[PDB]
Formats: structure tokens, C-alpha cells, sequence
């Protein structure tokens, strides 16, 4: 009826299947084994080779290199290695069930069945809902019984990720404020009715003062929207929450310090602070962790226009400081600097923000790690172990006086919204929203690098990565336990 | 995002 | 120790050339004490060295490269195994013929500030003497466009047999970095620290506030940390990842291409390079390019080349020596 | 013990094997029919699938999609589409044995075992001498006795542009004028004794009043070589030639109007002129044509340096007409001025050259179809046949007045090599070779938007083309007969 | 190789 | 010094 992803390892007399895969040998009388020995050299890791019909059910069986059986946490990596190597590993054998066109598969747990289930609904995603051209919808199960609320907790995890992913796909004339707050509105409520979303107009955010996010919002003729998401997990209701705080620019064109042509169609993902955040809030309420947490978004376009912002205009933030906003597109900065004196509101025990706030996070790590500029070594720690775990890596940048200095140093105003240089642009930029921070459990997770998958997660496919929800949902849960 |  | 590093950067390429550069650290580690020995191995040296990544960084100008090497013999036991330290000497980067914008080209005159903090900090712990052994080593040359450059796309061989495909002829100290470091390993090292402005990239990163240092080695990086708490020419950790080698390890041509193929993690991209050419289980690479100038940001400094981090490493040498 | 690519089309009841295919499913007792049909949705053209251990000889077999059994010329694309088809299906095929590290491979005749040699003799090529990391060597015979000219004319007509695509992707430091010369010298006189090879130094050069090719390379102090080659094929030796002229820039760093940095690696192929038209008089005499062919490629590299050419410069040309070299980064122009008037003095029926010329030919058609100037549609007529054949596409461009007019105007003297204007950068490249020209049959190929693949070409890995030196080859065939 |  |  259906495809099998089975694993192995490399070498030991004879490379080892895993106990599923040795089980399938015994059950086609041997015939795996011989056929992965005729079909020559041994499967590494991430590997893929298929064999059909071994077995009246499934005509297709996909062999997955796993590597080494016991890889563990890497000191000079720093993840498991096992859990990475065995997303590869299944998401590149369900690629296979799917090119095959073959509907359904049924997937090895490989030992670890959070991450097997990882790689295959992480790997298997595309957003393909304005395509009339698109890949056979496969739905993945687990091969067995036996290990199913870890399974199903990789599902949860990975589906997590992939509302991130598709938030941020999106093209921004379907995804704009209001479609993104209804979105994840919907999806905060399915998971949990110990919730309450309130999609804030205009007008309120007018009435909070918040004429820095409001100064953005102008530009476009597209309404502004504060989303406000509270899942109420605690068994006290007066337990002070986690909050967390995201960039909702659901299109940067930079404004009136205007962008230039070449890929700015990748700005519709400059919500990706907001998408974050907002699909670990949905997830955290789905496995309906015992804790008290606030999601905030503030969600507008960055356009040019007859009454945008311009170059050297002073707004006053929340917290009665003026920004001058010198540089139209540092509009990350001016949003965040109103929601995280709001978050303050909310007497926080922790301030979680995310951002796709700096092209210059991504020259520095931008790629392989997010930059998180904490003073909150304990906060560091935390999200830092949970990336070991989640395989979607975290970096610490710093938080240095000296890069307050570049920013603080301002002709009209108390800050601006730009430094005099292009040097430790995402340390200045981290620099400008500390000023809008008294906080002492405070992190801000630059997420430019990460917006965007081609080949190096091998689990995801080219597009937006929705990095790092999980790590994120991970931190979440450790801190609830 | 600005540009760096 | 700091204000030599930062005369050595200082000065005209005219005046300190790779010979210049070459004689100035010589008399000062010589000055600092008689238990060294200056080696300023002249081109035929490094032509029977091998090292035909660093040989061809030199061609394009009429200036003889120098590779130097620096013997500081601090131990009670002349056998014990030093600590090595490398530094990129260029001592002026116009580009080559991947040549750079004429806007302010002239602090590429401080491109052997590798070379310069590494060799004032081995003069300030002979000048301190340390009791340890360490060696120093600097190829010096400077990367001008001619009719005999480098030219992108180009192969050559390292030292260590690996062919490098030189497609930006503005990532010498990558190639010049190629062989110094598989020379280090000659010396049998307990540690391998190179130095080097390296990169634009880590200047847009942290650049100014720290010096990123790439390790395979938390024990090496916490040492230097902790150096720079006291000194307080700060350091700041950057990632080595294998994620980045891959980047730098698809190549059409060669073995290991010299540039990314991506603007996206310029210090980290780089950074894997090298470790192509080093097999060392403590070894930190500190790109000193966001910290080779100061403006107003050390107050205790006026504008000019900095000479940064020489302090935190030796600091590193005398806690080490302790 | 090896591999075995076999074909297959698209449905008449069930789609059908090739008779090869049709044999070895016979021999295996219908098991390749039978696996098939349980693998899942039929083959589409150019895909694959493979089969392990159905026979003892060939445990790996890789069936290959060869589309309509009847597809042929195509009007709107201007190809054989069957020869197309089969390129790149045994290409594909033969890349999956490489990957299953199999060192041999038989390979499907597919019904025109020329087009079935192509596919995997260029499809495997690769340039790995200079990596110690390289991927299995397979050698690729023909599966059967039956039609064997046919696959070696394949083997022949591949291999000539493999020379080709081996001159074009070497480094240039390894491949330059000296090194060319002599590669091209060795493989012209393997292919027939009726050659003769003249790797001619500056001296002669300067003797032949090649002041224009002379003011290129004075930049660098790599010295130039102008190549003259001689196949002798005719009956009788005074049957006046077919000459082929090529641009040997080894590498084209543009000089004093020096490129930018990005991509300049590419430049290593700007000898591509001169690889393409040498490959196919080796071939031609490889083919041993029973025609004259004579092969000229000036040969140097275009350096900045302290005696390099200067923007303004006025140079003599061989023909006594100045030029203007108001951009230093116009060399091809150059170089070819004299080696197009040298063409003439061998008395020629037929002038060819050959250049990787404008970046304006890629913008243009650049990369489907080489562009071709000629005025002599009887000329473009021949080429645009063979094109059609070989499947390497060739496209005619205007050799109008006007844009002669464009590069005549000049201040100091009779030509300058570039225009005052953007507009139609090839065409007025092409006007400045025809002010060198007196010839009724020549024709000017601008290979610059082919002189790479990525993707494009099935066929053909990612790097350097070799294009389009089978359509030549096909010419003189043709042309011969 | 000019360029346009 | 390479620029990014
Ligand atoms: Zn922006
Ligand atoms: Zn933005
Ligand atoms: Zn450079
Ligand atoms: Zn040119
Ligand atoms: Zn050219
Ligand atoms: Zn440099």
C-alpha cells in the first residue's frame, strides 16, 4: 500500500539496522540484507538507497544512513549529533516515498522517535497552497506502537515550526496584520481554550502611547495591529508569566531609506519575530505546559508614501524617550521599542523578543547560529542547552556599554535608531532596544540569518526555516519541568 | 531588516 | 609591548616592508633578551618550504617576501615542547587584482597586524622572561595588482598538498595562513595561536568592541577569556562549526576554495579555511579586524591602529607560565 | 560486475522497452517488467529509477525515461527532440552508476547509439585533476555488437568537446598561451599525422605586424603564442582551406578598465574561442574529413600593469587601420582584428571564428543558442542544420550598417572598440571584426552566454560547456560530404 | 569577456 | 583585509 523509511548504521562485522529494520529482514526471510549486499558500497550518514518490492505492503523500502549508533552531543557543534543525524536521515528517505508519488509512510523510530518524526514532517513541508502544480500530500506515521508520545511529540514540535514556515512564506498581500493575528489566533485556541487573543486595533495602540510602532505603521494603507496572546497554564492564575515579544513587519521595503530591488521579496518574512514566538506560544498551550505565558506582536508594512516616516523625524517611544529615526528601514528597532516597554506591564519573569533585525547578524554567524544578546547569563544558559537538544542552534553576541555609546551619541534626540557605523551593526542594533529594557531576564534572539533555508539544514527544504521555534518550545518546556 |  | 604592535601597523607600507618589519621585531626580541634566535627566511626558503599558497599572495609585487621566524627559549628544558604563535603579515592589501575601492585603502598599511601582535607580545614575554618556550611566525609579504598577480580562479598548492582555487585575490591571508600553520606543526606545539586582520565581516560582526577568537579548544578559549577580563582588550568567542567548511569545501576546481559563496558568516566562512590546514587539538585563530583601529571607543587610546589584543596575549603567556 | 542502463518510452498499452530492453527483461524472465510495474507511476523523459540484483552480471540497473519512441524535429525548438531526449536520459542513467561507485557500465543504444554516447560521455565528464577528492571513474562501453560506428562517432563527437571543456575549465595559471598550444599541438597530431602544428613566439608575431594582438599582451609577463594549426584532409593539397579562428584570452582580468571582483574566476574560460574551434579540428581530424582545414588562436592574457594597454591608446592593426582602445576590457575585438586579416592569406572558402566576446550575448540570447553574425546566409544556413542535429543550438544575429556606424565614428582613428552606447553589444562588436574582414563566407560566433552550464543542458555537469563545438564538428561533416 |  |  505504502512506503517504509527503515535506518541503519555504519559498521561493526556487519553495519546494524535498527531493531525495526533487523525485524523487516526476518519478516522478507533475509532478503533487506541481501539486497542492500548487492546494491554495493555500505550507506553513510544522510544517505538513502531503495529497494522494491521486498514486501506485498510496501513495494517501496527506503534504506536511511544513520551514522554512528552511539553519536552523541558534540563538544565543537554543540548538538546531539544522533537527533541531526537521524532528521537527516528520515527526511531524506520521505523525500524519496513523495518523489515516488506513494501517499502514505510509515517511518523507522530510529531510537529516538521525536527526532525521527522531526525530520519527516519537518522535511517533507513546501507551501504549495498557490501552486496548482504540487507534490503528492504523504502522511507519516509511526512504524509501530511501541514508542508513540515521543512521536507525537516530534509531530508537535516540528508542526510548531512548519506554522512558522508558512506564516513566513506567505506572500504579504494574503499574510498583512490582521490575517497574520487571525492566523495564529485560531491556532492558539485549537490548541488549548485556556487562552484569550486580543487583536488590538489602531486606535488602542494610539490610546498605548506607542507613537515609535506608529510611526512605521503610517507609510502604508494597510492597518496596523498589536497582537496580545495569553495562555493561561499555571495551576495560580497569579503566577507572573514568561512574555515573549516578536517583529511583526509583514513587508520591509525599507520605507522612504528605500531598499533595493534585488531579493526584497524575502522582506514578506520579516514577520518572523512575531511567527516565532507566536508558533512556540501555540505550541507550548498544545503540550499544555504548566506555565503562565504572554505573546506580543506589534504587526504593520514598512512602505513608502506621501506621509511615511522620513529620514531625521523624532518620535516618542512609550516610555517618553524620543528615537530619531534616521534610517527609515532600523523600523525593527522602533516597533520593538514600544512592545517591550509594554512587556514590562506584564510583570515578566522572563523577556524572550525575536527579530529578523539586521542583514549584519547575517554576515557575522548568519547561518548557522541565531545571535542572542542576553544579560542573563542564566537566560543564555537555558535557551543554549535547549539548542544542544533541538539542533537549531543558538550564539551569544554582546551586550556591551560600548555599542549603547554608538547610538546614544545623538544630535536631536535620546537615541537613535542607527549607529555612525556599519561596524557590530547587530551589537548597536541590540544596543538601541536595552534602552527600552530594565529588565535582569532578558533575551533578544536575532533571527536574520535564520529566516531562510537553501541546503544547510538538511531537514528543511529551500524557503523559509521558521528558526528557532523549536528551540524555543524546548527552553519552554525545561523551564516548566 | 537594515543592510551590513 | 602594545605601542610597538601599534608603531608596527602604524607605519607607511613604504617604510615597513616585509625586510623592514622583519628587522624592527628581531632587534626588539633580541633587546628583550639573548635566549632567541631570528630567522628572516628569505624567498628561496620558502620556495624549498613548499609553500606555494603564500608564494603566490607575493608575486603580483616587486617587494621580496620574508617568512619570519622568532625563537624566545624561556624553559629550564630546552626540549620542552613550545607555545606557537602566527600572525598574516601583509604588509599593504591593495586587493591584487581583485582590487579594492580607493576609499580609505590606506589603513590596509596595518594588514600585518597579525604579524605585529603576535611578535610584540613574544618581545614583551622574553622582555618579561617567562619561563616558557615559544615560537613566532610571520609570512610578510604585500598583495599588489601586475602583470605576474594572482589571477582569480587560479590553483595552488599548500605546503600540505591541498590545492586551494584563489577566486578573490582579496583573501591572502587565508592562502599566506595556509602554510604558516602547517609549518607550526613542525615545531610539535602545545597550543597554536594565529592572529590576523582578516576579514571585513568580523568587523561588521562584533568588530570594535572584542577580537573574535575561533577554537576547538574551551580550554584555550576560557584561558584567553580570562586574560582579557584583566587586561581588558576584551575577546569574544565565534563559531567552528563544519557548517561553514562545507561552504568553503564544494569547489570546482580544487580542494578547498578561498572564498564562500555567500556573503553570510565572513569571519566564520574564513575561519574554516584554516582549520583545513591545521590538525592541532588547541588551536584559536583571533581575527583581529574589527580591533585594528581606534577611533574614540578605548579611551585610553588616541586614533591610529590600536595594536589590539597584544595585552591579552601576554597575559595568556605569563598565567600560562605560571 | 557492472552497471547497465537501459531505456524505456512513454505508454501504448504498457510503454515500451527499447529492444535491448525488451531482451534483458526476456533474459530475466520478465522481472524488469515486473519490478517496474510495482515501483510506482511510470518513467517521464530524462528520469531514472534503479533496479538491484536482477541479474547476476548487472546488479545495479538503472532504467531511463526516453519519451515519444517518434519525437523528432521540433519547429519551435529547432532540434532533433529524440536525439535531446536520449542525451540526457543516458547522462542521468550513466551519473547514478558513478553514484553507486560502479567503475563500468553498459549502456542502451536507444535506438541512435550516437545520441546514446553523447549523453553519457559528456553527462560523466567532470575535471577532477586537481581535487585528490574525486568520484569513481567509470568507463562507458556500448551495450550490444550491433551498431557500433555509430556510438564511437558519439564517442568521438563528445570527446572533442570534453578537449574543450578540459581547455576552458583548467586554472589559468596551469592553462596558459605555452600550455594551450601544446595541449591542443598533442592532441591534433594523435588524431592524424596529416598536421602540422606552429606555436608561434612574439618575434614572429611582431614580424607579422600584429600590433593590435601585441598591445594586449604586453600587460602581462605570461608571453603570447599565436597557434597555427594544419589538417591536411583533401586528395589534393592545393584545395584552398576552411579556416577557423578563435579568442585565446587565458585570462581576462580587463586590464586597465579592470573587472569588478565577482565571478572573475570564469575568466579562465575567455580562451574558449580558441578551445572550441581547436577541439573540432582535432575531432575533424579524428573523423579524418576528407577536407583542409586551418585553426588560428592568438593567445595571451589581458593584465593590469605599468606597461599594459591605457584607455585611448592607438594601435596598429596587420590591415594598416588604427584603433582606438578606449576600453581595455574590448581585447577579443582586438586580438581577433589581426588574427582575422591573417585568415585571408591563406586563401579560405570559409572564415569562422569563434569568442567568448560580450557579456551583451549572454543578456541577449545568452545561454539557449550561441549567437551568430554571418554574411553569408548560406553560411548561416549550414550551421543552423548542424544545430539542429547536434542539439547545440546556434541563433543568428544582424550584421547591419548601423551599428558598423557606431564604431566607426572615432576621434583619433579609423575604428574604436567599443561604442558610445550600451545598445546592442554584441552587433556592434560583430561590426568592429567585419572592418577586418573582406571574405563573402565568414561567419562570427559569439559563445559567451554558453560558455557555462549550471542546469541548462541535461547533459552536461555544472562548470565550463564546451559550447558548441559538436555543432561544428557536424558542419564539417556535412560540409565534407 | 566586456560587460552589458 | 576581504569586505562583507
Ligand atoms: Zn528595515
Ligand atoms: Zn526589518
Ligand atoms: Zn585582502
Ligand atoms: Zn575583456
Ligand atoms: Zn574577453
Ligand atoms: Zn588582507
Amino acid at each position: 500500500t505504502k512506503g517504509l523509511v527503515l535506518g541503519i548504521y555504519s559498521k561493526e562485522d556487519e553495519p546494524q539496522f535498527t531493531s525495526a529494520g533487523e525485524n523487516f529482514n526476518k519478516l522478507v526471510s533475509g532478503k533487506l540484507r541481501e539486497i542492500l549486499n548487492i546494491s554495493g558500497p555500505p550507506l553513510k550518514a544522510g544517505k538513502t538507497r531503495t529497494f522494491y518490492g521486498l514486501h506485498e505492503d510496501f513495494p517501496s523500502v527506503v534504506v536511511v544512513g544513520l551514522g554512528k549508533k552511539t553519536a552523541g552531543i558534540d563538544e565543537q557543534e554543540n548538538w546531539h549529533e544522533g537527533k541531526e543525524n537521524i532528521r537527516a536521515a528520515v527526511a531524506a528517505g520521505c523525500r524519496q516515498i513523495q518523489d515516488l508519488e506513494i501517499p502514505s509512510v510509515e517511518v523507522d523510530p530510529c531510537g529516538d522517535a521525536q527526532a525521527a518524526a522531526e525530520g519527516a514532517v519537518l522535511g517533507l513541508y513546501e507551501y504549495d497552497d498557490l501552486k496548482q502544480k504540487r507534490k503528492v500530500v504523504v502522511s507519516a506515521k509511526l512504524h509501530g506502537s511501541e514508542d508513540q508520545e515521543a512521536w507525537q511529540r516530534g509531530v508537535l514540535f516540528a508542526s510548531g515550526q512548519n506554522l512558522a514556515r508558512r506564516l513566513m512564506e506567505t506572500p504579504a498581500n494574503e499574510m498583512t496584520p490582521t490575517k497574520f493575528a487571525e492566523i495564529v489566533e485560531e491556532n492558539l485556541k485549537s490548541a488549548s481554550i485556556k487562552t484569550d487573543v486580543f487583536i488590538r486595533p489602531k486606535s488602542w495602540i494610539e490610546e498605548q502611547e506607542m507613537g515609535s510602532f506608529l510611526s512605521v505603521a503610517k507609510g502604508s494603507e494597510e492597518p496596523p495591529v498589536f497582537l496580545e496572546i495569553h495562555y493561561k497554564g499555571s495551576p495560580n492564575a497569579s503566577e507572573p508569566p514568561l512574555v515573549f515579544v516578536g517583529k511583526g513587519i509583514t513587508f520591509d521595503s525599507g520605507g522612504i531609506s528605500i531598499k533595493a530591488a534585488a531579493n526584497m521579496d524575502l522582506m514578506r518574512a520579516d514577520m518572523g519575530g512575531a511567527a516565532t514566538i507566536c508558533s512556540a506560544i501555540v505550541s507550548a498551550a498544545k503540550l499544555d505546559l504548566p506555565i503562565n505565558i504572554v505573546g506580543l506582536a506589534p504587526l504593520c508594512e514598512n512602505m513608502p508614501s506621501g506621509k511615511a516616516n522620513k529620514p531625521g523625524d523624532v518620535v516618542r517611544a512609550r516610555n517618553g524617550k524620543t528615537i530619531q529615526v534616521d534610517n527609515t528601514d532600523a523600523e525593527g528597532r522602533l516597533i520593538l521599542a514600544d512592545a517591550l516597554c509594554y512587556a514590562h506591564t506584564f510583570n515578566p519573569k522572563v523577556i524572550i523578543n525575536a527579530a529578523t533585525l539586521t542583514g549584519a547578524m547575517d554576515i557575522a554567524l548568519g547561518s548557522g547560529a541565531t545571535g542572542v544578546f542576553t544579560n542573563s547569563s542564566w537566560l543564555w544558559n537555558k535557551l543554549f542547552e535547549a539548542s544542544i537538544e533541538t539542533g537549531d542552534r543558538v550564539w551569544r553576541m554582546p551586550l556591551f556599554e560600548h555599542y549603547t555609546r554608538q547610538v546614544i551619541d545623538c544630535q536631536l534626540a535620546d537615541v537613535n535608531n542607527i549607529g555612525k557605523y556599519r561596524s557590530a551593526g547587530a551589537c548597536t542594533a541590540a544596543a538601541f532596544l536595552k534602552e527600552f529594557v530594565t529588565h535582569p531576564k532578558w533575551a533578544h534572539l536575532d533571527i536574520a540569518g535564520v529566516m531562510t533555508n537553501k541546503d544547510e539544514v538538511p531537514y528543511l527544504r529551500k524557503g523559509m526555516a521558521g528558526r528557532p521555534t523549536r528551540t524555543l518550545i524546548e527552553f519552554l518546556f525545561r523551564f516548566s519541568q | 531588516x537594515v543592510v551590513d
